[PDB]
């Protein structure tokens, strides 16, 4: 009278970037 | 200071250019871009 039979669909995941840039604007001139 | 002019008897021309804060884009409205400005009326005192 047992059950036996086991399988699945999916396997998912994760995973991240890190990054750290040096950037500069200047006091463009404010013009037409 | 070395001419000053009467900026009096002028009244809705006087302080009429400060109004522009129109048909000339080539004063990037003071305001709405947060423009700093300079005054053009200085006190004094006569005799």
């Amino acid at each position: 009278i047992p059950i036996p039979r086991p399988i699945t669909t999916p396997h998912n995941n994760f995973i991240i970037f890190n990054k750290v840039h040096r950037f500069l604007t200047y006091g463009l001139a404010n013009v037409v | 200071v070395v001419s000053s002019i009467d900026e009096l008897g002028a009244d809705e021309n006087l302080f009429e250019d400060y109004v522009k804060e129109k048909s000339v884009p080539n004063h990037v409205p003071r305001h709405q871009f947060g423009i700093p400005y300079p005054l053009k009326n200085y006190f004094a005192l006569v005799l």
